[PDB]
Parts: C-alpha cells; sequence; structure tokens
C-alpha cells in the first residue's frame, strides 16, 4: 500500500489539452468522462513524471496510459516512442485493441510482441520484447515512455531479468509509468531502482453500499413455489434487464432452461467457466443480447452491478457475506425467501442493520 | 397491502399483465415467437366493437418504447409486424386490416406528444417525476424516429416533431435535447429530406446548430456530435 503525493484532479476530458484526433478516439470509443485513475494520472504522465499508480482492473488503467501516451506522440517520428509492457498476450492484445481504438483518427501505428521498427506505439510481453531488441529487430532510441501494466503479475510470472535488461536498454531518459494492483517489496524494487522521484496514485475500490437500493422480499413459503412467483413478477412489473442469483451452478442452470422454455432469453454464469467465457457473456448481456443473466455467488466478486435495475435472490445466500456483493452500490432488490429461509433472512436483517419490507402490491410505480 | 402471486377473452387486466410479460421477454432472439404472441392479444379485437384492446396494445408498445430507448427500433419492428399481420376482418367503430393500425399508432403519438414536457431542469420531491417527463418524451420522438423509418407514420407527425426539438435548440437546449437531434437526424435525416417543405425544415434546423456551435458552451463531445451531422448532410451528402 503506497501513499499518494500529487493533488491535482481533472474532471473532464475537455480539461486535459488533448489533440482533437485522440479526443474524437475516447469520446467515439465510449468515454466520456475519466473514471478516478483518469482524472488523477492522464495529466501527469502527459507532462512526463514517472507515474506510480496502485489501481485494481476495471478502474480506466488502460485508458489512462493509453491517452497519456497517444497525446505525447510525433506523428512525424515514424519510430517506436513508446513501449507497453504486459504480463499475457492476452492482456497485451487488449491492449491494442484500446490503443488502436483511441486512435482511429490519428495516425499512429500500434504494433505487438509476443514489420516493428515503424511502429510508434509497440505493446508485448517481457520476453518477446526482450529477445527483439536483443535482434535488433526493433529500434529503441527513439523510445521516450516505457508502461508497466501489472508489474505484479509480470514479476510473478518470471520476467524480472527481462524487465531489469529492458530497464537498461532504452534511453537513460527514458519516462516510466508503472500500474500494479499490490505493490510488494519486489515490485517497489523496481520502483526505487528505475523511477525518478513518481507521482503516486493510489485508487482504493468504492466500498459497496445498501442505501442505494430498495430491497424487498417475498414469501414463497415452499421452494416448489420460487419458479411461480418469478414468472407472475413478470406480470405485475416492467423490466429492462435483471439478474439472477442462485447458490449452486445446478439451479443457476435448472432455472436458465425453465425460463428458456417461458420464451425468455436469459444467460448464465457460474464457476466452473474459463474467465473469458464468463467475460463475454457479461459483455453480450450489459450490450443487450440477453434480458436476463442469472448466476452463482463464488462470483458475485468479479460481477459488474451497472445499470441493473433489478436483482433477484432466488436463493437467499448461504453465506451471510455475500449479500452486500448481489446487490451493492440505486435500483430493487427482491429476495425470495420460504418457511425455512426466515430465520436466514433475519440474519441478513440484523447482519447489515437493513430494512427489507414485503414487496407491496403497489411496485410496477415504484 | 402485500403483493400476492397467484376462443379466449380478456379484460383489461389480465391484458396489461400478459404484456408486461411479453414486452419485458422481446428480445432480438425471442422476436417472431414474442411479436407472434403479442398479436394474437392484439387479434383478439375480432371479437370488439370499438377495437379497445388492440388500442390498450398499441398504447402499452409506446409506454414500454418510450421507457426503453435502447429497444426503440425493435418495439418499432413489433409494431410494423402488427400492422403487417394484423386479421383484417377487424373492424372498430370510430378502415380496418393494416390501415386500421397505421391510423391507431398515429393517433397514439399524437396523444403521447401532446402531454407535453420541459426541457430545463430544476435528487429531489418531484423532481424526479420531471426527469422521467423528458426522459419519456425524448424516448418518445426517439420511438418515432423508428416508425417514421419503416414508413409506419407519415412526415407530418415528423415534421411535429422537429417542430418541437426546434423549440428548445433556440432556447439555451440541454445536452440530452441535442443528443436527441442527432441521433434523430442520423436515424430520419436523409428519408426525412424528401417529404411534405422537408428540405426546408432541416435547412432551418441546421442554421439553429450552427449557430448552437459557434456560440453555445457545450461538452466537446458534442460538439463533435453537431460539426458531424453537419458534414454529413452538407458535405457528404448522407453518402
Ligand atoms: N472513461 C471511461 N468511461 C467509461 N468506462 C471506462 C472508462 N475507462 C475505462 N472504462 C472501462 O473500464 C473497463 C476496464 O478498464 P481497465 O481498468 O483499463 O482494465 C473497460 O471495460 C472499459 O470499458
Amino acid at each position: 500500500q503506497i501513499q499518494t503525493n500529487y493533488d491535482k484532479v481533472v474532471y473532464k476530458f475537455d480539461d486535459m489539452e488533448l489533440d482533437e484526433n485522440l479526443l474524437r478516439g475516447v469520446f467515439g470509443y465510449g468515454f466520456e468522462e475519466p473514471s478516478a485513475i483518469q482524472q488523477r494520472a492522464i495529466m501527469p504522465i502527459i507532462e512526463g513524471h514517472d507515474v506510480l499508480a496502485q489501481a485494481q482492473s476495471g478502474t480506466g488503467k488502460t485508458g489512462t496510459f493509453s491517452i497519456a501516451a497517444l497525446q505525447r506522440i510525433d506523428t512525424s517520428v515514424k519510430a517506436p516512442q513508446a513501449l507497453m509492457l504486459a504480463p499475457t498476450r492476452e492482456l497485451a492484445l487488449q491492449i491494442q485493441k484500446v490503443v488502436m481504438a483511441l486512435a482511429f483518427h490519428m495516425d499512429i501505428k500500434v504494433h505487438a510482441c509476443i514489420g516493428l521498427r515503424d511502429a510508434q506505439i509497440v505493446v508485448g510481453t517481457p520476453g518477446r520484447v526482450f529477445d527483439n531488441i536483443q535482434r535488433r529487430r526493433f529500434r529503441t532510441d527513439k523510445i521516450k515512455m516505457f508502461i508497466l501494466d501489472e508489474a505484479d503479475e509480470m514479476l510473478s510470472s518470471g520476467f524480472k531479468e527481462q524487465i531489469y535488461q529492458i530497464f537498461t536498454l532504452l534511453p537513460p531518459t527514458t519516462q516510466v509509468v508503472l500500474l500494479s494492483a499490490t505493490m510488494p517489496n519486489d515490485v517497489l524494487e523496481v520502483t526505487t531502482k528505475f523511477m525518478r522521484n513518481p507521482v503516486r496514485i493510489l485508487v482504493k475500490k468504492d466500498e459497496l453500499t445498501l442505501e442505494g437500493i430498495k430491497q424487498f422480499y417475498v414469501n414463497v413459503e415452499e421452494e416448489e413455489y420460487k419458479y411461480e412467483c418469478l414468472t407472475d413478477l413478470y406480470d405485475s412489473i416492467s423490466v429492462t434487464q435483471a439478474v439472477i442469483f442462485c447458490n449452486t451452478r445446478r439451479k443457476v442452470e435448472e432455472l436458465t432452461t425453465k425460463l428458456r422454455n417461458d420464451k425468455f432469453t436469459v444467460s448464465a454464469i457460474y464457476s466452473d467457466l474459463p474467465q473469458q467465457e464468463r467475460d463475454t457473456i457479461m459483455k453480450e448481456f450489459r450490450s443487450g443480447s440477453s434480458r436476463i443473466l442469472i448466476s452463482t455467488d463464488l462470483l458475485a466478486r468479479g460481477i459488474d452491478v451497472q445499470q441493473v435495475s433489478l436483482v433477484i435472490n432466488y436463493d437467499l445466500p448461504a453465506n451471510k457475506e455475500n449479500y452486500i456483493h448481489r446487490i451493492g452500490r440505486k435500483g430493487v432488490a427482491i429476495n425470495f425467501v420460504t418457511n425455512e429461509d426466515v430465520g436466514a433472512m433475519r440474519e441478513l436483517e440484523k447482519f447489515y442493520s437493513t430494512q427489507i419490507e414485503e414487496l407491496p402490491s403497489d411496485i410496477a410505480t415504484l | 397491502n402485500r403483493w400476492v402471486p397467484k376462443t379466449e377473452l380478456l379484460d383489461k387486466d389480465e391484458v396489461e399483465r400478459k404484456m408486461k410479460s411479453l414486452l419485458n421477454k422481446l428480445t432480438l432472439e425471442m422476436f417472431d415467437a414474442i411479436s407472434s404472441e403479442i398479436l394474437a392479444i392484439a387479434n383478439i379485437s375480432v371479437w370488439e366493437t370499438n377495437g379497445e384492446t388492440l388500442k390498450a396494445v398499441i398504447e402499452q408498445i409506446f409506454l414500454k418504447a418510450c421507457d426503453e430507448p435502447h429497444w426503440s427500433s425493435m418495439y418499432a419492428q413489433l409494431c410494423g409486424k402488427v400492422v403487417k399481420e394484423l386479421n383484417p376482418d377487424i373492424t372498430d367503430e370510430t378502415k380496418t386490416g393494416p390501415k386500421l393500425v397505421l391510423h391507431y399508432l398515429v393517433a397514439r403519438c399524437h396523444a403521447e406528444f401532446d402531454k407535453g414536457w420541459t426541457d430545463k431542469l430544476p435528487m429531489s420531491e418531484e423532481y424526479y417525476a420531471a426527469a422521467s417527463a423528458k426522459r419519456r418524451g425524448l424516448g418518445l420522438v426517439r420511438f418515432i424516429g423508428f416508425l417514421y423509418r419503416l414508413n409506419l407514420l407519415t412526415g407530418k407527425m415528423m415534421f411535429e416533431c422537429f417542430r418541437r426539438l426546434m423549440k428548445d435548440l433556440t432556447d439555451s437546449p440541454s445536452e440530452e435535447t441535442l443528443e436527441s437531434v442527432v441521433e434523430l437526424l442520423n436515424t430520419v435525416g436523409e428519408q426525412f429530406e424528401t417529404d411534405s417543405e422537408g428540405s426546408q425544415l432541416l435547412d432551418s434546423l441546421f442554421g439553429i446548430l450552427d449557430n448552437i456551435i459557434q456560440t453555445a458552451k457545450i461538452s466537446s463531445r458534442i460538439k463533435f456530435k453537431l460539426i458531424d451531422i453537419k458534414e454529413l448532410r452538407h458535405d457528404k451528402n448522407w453518402n
């Protein structure tokens, strides 16, 4: 855990003196307002400082350094001017997709390293990028910016020496940006040694609350009655999309196919799926392909509670701890409680010191 | 007061419930299956005299479309399915088959349109009700644009639409309104070019936007949108 030492936030992209071609890129990609890190770290990177960012994934990390870098690029110079490093080719392919997308309206070649003596931004993994420098396959004398994404993962996947080497093969005035979710001794070593008086930024994930959402319950009395209550719910209130949580993978899947028979369009996620598979399911759902997402709990943690108005706890959380992860921040949470669930729902009652009124006949309004 | 679970005719309630359920299930994947079921509910009107159930179905599709803009165009397709596949035997004492539904669509935009809304807004008390008023109004102009594009509405309602938007465009326009105009012009601008008059209305409208760009203080993002329809209509000619 590192401490912040830079006190300058910029709230709007308009206030970042970006180039039009780049600004068009950022907007036409989906970004409208900078996230936390982006508010704090785009401008220091552009101004020349070494930036040390401790930030979790899904905070806007890739967009922070991709924007700063494009802005800094000199389209006149047709050589590598920035090197972006990542632990995996998957991750470096992502970063490339993004860098390219923000760059749509500028003349900047981006090459991936897993015909690169003329790329202006280079992206790859530490081994392949080392080998390629050594084989004199890519010009490093124009490199002005070295971005190490997920330094912790890179050091923990056996990339220490490759990185140390790379540091010493780039112009000794290369600016360094290092981003890491964790800051263990190993990563601080890279920092003390290879960085100069870095701007240190720490973005801590925002704690979830229940205040935002209005929670209700429905006494289905018995388990055999849960489904029938769900279908009637959809006769009663108007839904854009919903998330439904069950405890087991079996019920997720049984419920999924029961709903499809009734002509619902539904997406299911549970633990055994590849992290890539879940990622696609969530993305396609958040884009409107399906209108219901059913999920287990083990991954109520990696899940993204977007503007989804409605959340239904079809099963009640066996572990008290995961009720916040299912329905935490405005929206609506509706729990299914059977006769045996009542004492369990008293636990949630007092664990959060929160109130969960019974579902009113007047809801189609609320 | 607690919510409680539980050759064919349906009372108001039974027709609002099946319709909520059918409109909540409407996706691209399940479309033909579910636009077929919504059409059987519409078709109930063969056994009626004043088309009351079909009027009721149209009215609900509009309410849905206006609150779920992201799907306005799929709902707009649902309507095209009802117009095309409605039972022709159907009569309303107050025009039959398709020409009946077409008239229903118009009558219902006029109704929903006339209610109106304000562009300038004051979390607050009645403040939620008026953010929803604008949101829903703008969701409707959007929905109009998707009906017009499938030729389920005439230009007269598209004039009234641009007419309303131009009004808010001259009195310090909010960013949601400007957003709305661009999206409408992108959806329907080319087609509207020729409709009676119509090129001449766009002339006025684009002059209000050139002004807005060249004077008003708006986010770069919106300024980029305006400069892009202006070039699209004027320089690129929609091609
Ligand atoms: N300014 C922004 N506005 C909205 N979403 C963003 C922004 N920057 C990044 N994201 C999203 O954040 C997610 C993960 O970002 P990252 O932390 O870069 O891995 C991506 O899915 C992006 O779409």
